């Protein structure tokens, strides 16, 4: 079973997740995530450092943005 | 044809290197490598098709990637080739690499901007086009996400491993590519991915010129592997769906085998490389 959606405001960005298998936004622009066949999730922004859920991708995302737009992939 | 140290390199070595790599960029042909490199990064997954990570072909494609690269290089300046780090000793901001006669250093607090370096933004030799995160300045942050890069005694640890992969031949496998990759075990090349921050911490890691080094040590690590297990080879070998198997082609050049890029002294040697 995927992961459960989420939407909250992290460090003044919103982030949602939903299962599609599964989609993140930044603001409304979707972010390429990945699932890990041990459970845990990247993002293509962080993508050689896994993280245990897509909600933590999500966030580790903004982290790197550091306020900056993401681009449709 | 020789790839060395990177910490070896004489003044005109770098500047010729470095002008190199600037002019495949001016030229429009660098994006397209972190074009390439991001669709399969975005592409390969553990339960499906999966060629250039998360699989055995990681070693081989990205062989085959840097012999591209190379190639475009050496187009440019026929005596270029690539150099390799190696992290496990050159661990520190203050390594030569990260001069401003090389590759420059990290980036600043604020925003990761590189400042230095003939890839910094300022310059306006290195603009940021093929991207996710929307700024278009090379960034870094040495040492801000994970605080060590990967020790000799680590590097010795996965070395040491026999068996070249295993099923189910993807981030989950024991055995060396994945230990060697980093997705289990006390991490290799992910972490320095992670380390170096900025876009080598994204699926448009070839952005930062250190990519190319990065992986040149990454593929000497795996002549190592082969000098230390003459009696290991390549896995799988037939039959293996959604894995390039040792005789089958590999995306995105199609002609080419696994079986073909085993030996890399077809196409160049290292300064040193221990003999079993
Ligand atoms: O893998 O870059
Ligand atoms: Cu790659
Ligand atoms: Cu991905
Ligand atoms: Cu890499
Ligand atoms: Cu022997």
């Amino acid at each position: 079973a995927a992961p459960e959606s989420f939407d909250e405001v992290y460090k003044g960005r919103r982030i949602q997740g939903r299962p599609a298998g599964y989609e993140v936004f930044v603001d409304g622009v979707q972010l390429h995530v990945m699932r890990n066949a041990d459970g845990s999730w990247i993002s293509v922004v962080s993508h050689y450092d896994p993280v245990p859920t897509p909600r933590a991708a999500a966030r580790a995302a903004v982290d790197e943005l550091q306020g900056a737009p993401l681009l449709p992939f | 044809t020789v790839r060395k140290n990177q910490a070896t390199l004489t003044a005109d070595e770098k500047r010729r290197f470095v002008a190199a790599v600037l002019e495949l960029k001016r030229s429009g042909r660098y994006d397209e490598f972190v074009r390439t490199h991001n669709e399969f990064i975005m592409s390969d997954t553990d339960s499906g098709e999966r060629t250039g990570h998360r699989s055995p072909s990681f070693l081989p494609w990205h062989r085959r990637f840097l012999l591209d690269f190379e190639q475009a290089l050496q187009s440019v300046d026929s005596s270029v080739t690539l150099p390799y780090w190696d992290w496990s000793a050159d661990r520190t901001v203050r390594a030569s690499l990260w001069a401003p006669d090389f590759l420059g250093g990290t980036g600043r607090s604020t925003d990761g901007r590189v400042m230095d370096g003939p890839f910094a933004a300022s310059t306006g030799n290195w603009p940021i086009n093929v991207r996710v995160d929307s700024r278009t300045y090379l960034r870094r942050s040495l040492g801000g996400s994970v605080a060590e890069l990967p020790t000799r005694a680590e590097v010795e640890s996965v070395l040491a491993i026999s068996a070249y992969d295993l099923p189910p031949y993807n981030s989950a496998s024991e055995g060396f590519r994945n230990h060697l990759e980093g997705w289990r075990g006390v991490n290799l090349h992910n972490r320095v991915h992670v380390w170096v921050g900025g876009q080598m911490a994204t699926g448009v890691s070839p952005n930062d010129p250190v990519f190319w080094l990065h992986h040149a040590y990454v593929d000497k690590l795996w002549a190592e592997w082969q000098r230390r297990h003459p009696d290991s080879a390549y896995v799988p070998t037939g039959g293996t769906p959604d894995v390039v198997d040792l005789n089958e082609t590999m995306k995105p050049w199609n002609t080419v085998r696994p079986a073909d890029l085993l030996d890399h002294t077809a196409y160049y040697t290292f300064d040193a490389l221990e003999h079993h």
